[PDB]
RNA sequence: GGCCGCAAGGUUAAAACUCAAAUGAAUUGACGGGGGCCCGCACAAGCGGUGGAGCAUGUGGUUUAAUUCGAUGCAACGCGAAGAACCUUACCUGGUCUUGACAUCCACGGAAGUUUUCAGAGAUGAGAAUGUGCCUUCGGGAACCGUGAGACAGGUGCUGCAUGGCUGUCGUCAGCUCGUGUUGUGAAAUGUUGGGUUAAGUCCCGCAACGAGCGCAACCCUUAUCCUUUGUUGCCAGCGGUCCGGCCGGGAACUCAAAGGAGACUGCCAGUGAUAAACUGGAGGAAGGUGGGGAUGACGUCAAGUCAUCAUGGCCCUUACGACCAGGGCUACACACGUGCUACAAUGGCGCAUACAAAGAGAAGCGACCUCGCGAGAGCAAGCGGACCUCAUAAAGUGCGUCGUAGUCCGGAUUGGAGUCUGCAACUCGACUCCAUGAAGUCGGAAUCGCUAGUAAUCGUGGAUCAGAAUGCCACGGUGAAUACGU
């Protein structure tokens, strides 16, 4: 990948970060039945003017050591072509090659 | 056609693992990250001592690592100084407490990375690649294996078009799982491209 | 194959008779692994068939495929650059394998409402010497005496 | 295990994992301080339940 | 031109011009509509499909502002993608910055929580609160926010005909080679060929050869039969309580769990064969001759695939081929091809009610009991980092009714109305639910594919990627066939 997505991501997860219990404050509000019916529409119109970056959902899992977007496992934080690496070089332990 | 790794294919039966802890899910990317870093900075700073293997292992909530290299004194230094810098940015990687030892290797001419590294040093000073590869058999054989086996690929000499040679002596079964196989691999980089080689070492059925 | 000798599986009897005849029957009527449909299938129609006769079940069904067994066939060779059509025997086992072949194959093309009906009505109609199977066999017969030549 | 299209040709692994229970019925003062002050191999992952 | 001949022709016999070769005999391969011997679902003997219909998905073409790049006989076409609404994104239109969105250097001052106006946003302006630590011998600046200049950063830009690493294929086929000796002027040969035998260059005997190496086999995983250890969260023959239920006291026998052992080797009998290697049959035994299934890929071939995972020689751009932002496109549609799902029905459709599994996953997670809704769901809330709780109710099957061969009580494309959930946001472009609607299609032309046993065919269940999005891919069990005379 390039430099600059890698960057891309780390502000992603910064600003997720960042902006957390208002973002759960406001959908609370939005979801709980038996409301004014005004707090919700203020509600509504107030949780789209925080960044759209700190939706978690703007996120994409990359692989630690190359950034490939493809091809991604999460007990390892790898893509396929670093893990085979390791496990051959024998870096992964309890990791085996495996038959039945 | 293809080839499997020798020593993945070993791991197990007569290999041991290079890494050794527990853990669970949510800590399992994170320690191997955590390896990565320190093998990476290791190598970086000990290019010159003749380092061949780096084994970590997660007690508890510590870290300790053992060096394996052939030049033990490089490394120690005036009474530990070296040895306590290396502890120190170590811990600082890790993020938990550290500690280092040092293992020495009585015969460098028996090993497999050590080899490539020096076929490969010997490579980037203009040297010819024949007399290399058969200096290293020469060496291997007299000290006692009982088979070798080197292999170099690229531009050799210079060349427009690319080419792969290899030599061996003994023998060296490929097949047989209870046999001890040694193997490594490293690369050259000179003013034509890059330059690959690979060895294997024979020492008996376990 | 070329260099093989196969040995005979073993097939269990009918649970209701003891016959394994009728355990090939039941097999070579079965479609997807569904054994209980053919099994009641199979019974139903023997059932109905013992009444139109007067006998045992076994015996109508002895009395149907001693009307549709072949004896002779035609083979099919072709080494000067010609088909022609050569005349053997046939073999006991082989004789039974394609008689009950022929009469599920004549029974599943009828009109009737349900297949145990169509079964009992081929059966009946073999044991009187009427119906495809028994056409089938005919024209087996024709063809391995028009080519007697070859022999 | 192709860095391009081949859709055959792959790998397949395994890790396995070891478990072991032990009951102790009457404990003691002393039993208990010396199981507390005890460490082991760095593979093997330990918990007590009082 | 001369001589001879009835003629057809015979005999004697040149030059210009042009090329760097033409030729003989032997050697190693490849090939033959040449010969001999042996193998493989290669044919034969059988069972079930694709090619016609509707829908899913990939490719060619054509269109478009753009429809991002790569894979192309077998060995590309449900392929890189194990998951494109924004993001991913590399493409298009418009709005913006120039030492920079991401690093190391010099020197000029200071930092993070809330909150007001203009912008589609990027990004511009107004405010209010704060004074961190820490040898201050005052030089700490470590940590981290601005700005100014220039060494520099940056590139999914080109060449897989400059490369490392990794992978496909002939092929899990039985071959491919060396040292010393001997033969030939030599290229080379012998060994490795021959008589038997094997799954096998597997083994034995002969022989100018004597020996060794890489491959074959074995050592590694899993499945089938026993016994010794330890019995909770798993197990109940015997013994005893009754609220019926392994529920409670108990038991350590049995199923099962997972660590050490035993067992299968042509080992024993009879015949055949060169006083052989081996072959055909028999006993016992859970299992017999490689018991069944995996992993394991020789020297080499196709300038085979990948500079877009990564790394790298040589070119190329630096107020732009490098950054940032909102909308659109990768989902187009006269058409041609590959791979799949659902059907065309009584061995079936619909209603009622009732047996029997295996293997997996789970803290920003799996979500019981109970109440509301026709339903997708909603409210309140235990338990579980798990042989304990949850996902979670197997389906084909079996019993009883009905439908009666009809484009139907078969099939479920397409379209109108009303809703739910994830998510800042479902117009282009999500999945699911209710009411209504009810298309083609009655077994598929010349071609053509898979399978030798717990296999084909048929029935359900789980996982990776993942906020949400499988008819694909990778795993698990239930019922359970037909046929092999022969080359």
């Amino acid at each position: 990948a390039k430099q600059s997505m890698k960057a891309r991501e780390v502000k992603r997860v910064a600003l997720a970060d960042k902006y957390f219990a208002k973002r759960a404050e406001l959908k609370a509000i939005i979801s709980d039945v038996n409301a004014s019916d005004e707090d919700r529409w203020n509600a509504v119109l107030k949780l789209q003017t925080l960044p759209r970056d700190s939706s978690p959902s703007r996120q994409r899992n990359r692989c630690r050591q190359t950034g490939r977007p493809h091809g991604f496992l999460r007990k390892f934080g790898l893509s396929r072509i670093k893990v085979r690496e390791a496990a051959m070089r024998g870096e992964i332990p309890g990791l085996k090659k495996a038959s039945w | 056609g293809q080839k499997v790794h020798p020593n993945g294919i070993r791991l197990g039966i007569v290999k041991p693992w290079n890494s050794t802890w527990f853990a669970n899910t949510k800590e399992f990317a994170d320690n191997l990250d955590s390896d990565f870093k320190v093998r990476q900075y290791l190598t970086k700073e000990l290019a010159k001592a003749s380092v061949s293997r780096i084994v970590i292992e997660r007690p508890a909530k510590s870290i300790r690592v053992t060096i394996h290299t052939a030049r033990p004194g490089i490394v120690i230094g005036k009474k530990g100084e070296d040895v306590e810098k290396l502890r120190k940015v170590v811990a600082d990687i890790a993020g938990v407490p550290a500690q280092i030892n040092i293992a020495e290797v009585r015969k460098p001419e028996l090993d497999a990375k050590l080899v490539a590294d020096s076929i490969t040093s010997q490579l980037e000073r203009r040297v010819m690649f024949r007399r290399a590869m058969k200096r290293a058999v020469q060496n291997a054989m007299r000290l006692g294996a009982k088979g070798i086996k080197v292999e170099v690929s690229g531009r050799l000499g210079g060349a427009e078009i690319a080419r792969t040679e290899w030599y061996r002596e003994g023998r060296v079964p490929l097949h047989t799982l209870r046999a001890d196989i040694d193997y490594n691999t490293s690369e050259a980089h000179t003013t034509y491209g890059v330059i690959g080689v690979k060895v294997w070492i024979f020492k008996g059925e376990i | 194959p070329r260099r093989r000798v196969i040995g005979q599986r073993k097939i269990l009897p009918d649970p209701k008779f003891g016959s394994e005849l009728l355990a090939k029957f039941v097999n070579i009527l079965m479609v997807d692994g569904k054994k209980s449909t053919a099994e009641s299938i199979v019974y139903s129609a023997l059932e109905t068939l013992a009444q139109r006769s007067g006998k045992s079940e076994l015996e109508a069904f002895e009395v149907a495929l001693e009307n549709v067994r072949p004896t002779v066939e035609v083979k099919s060779r072709r080494v000067g650059g010609s088909t022609y059509q050569v005349p053997v025997e046939v073999r006991p086992v082989r004789r039974n394998a394609l008689a009950m072949r022929w009469i599920v194959e004549a029974a599943r093309k009828r009109g009737d409402k349900s297949m145990a009906l169509r079964l009992a009505n081929e059966l009946s109609d073999a044991a009187e010497n009427k119906g495809t199977a028994v056409k089938k066999r005919e024209d087996v017969h024709r063809m391995a005496e028009a080519n007697k030549a070859f022999a | 295990i192709s860095p391009h299209v081949n859709k055959d040709a792959r790998d397949q692994y395994e890790i396995r994992t070891h478990l072991r229970l032990v009951d102790i019925v009457e404990p003691t003062e002393k039993t208990v301080d010396a199981l507390m002050r005890l460490d082991l191999a760095a593979g093997v992952d330990v918990q007590i339940s009082l």
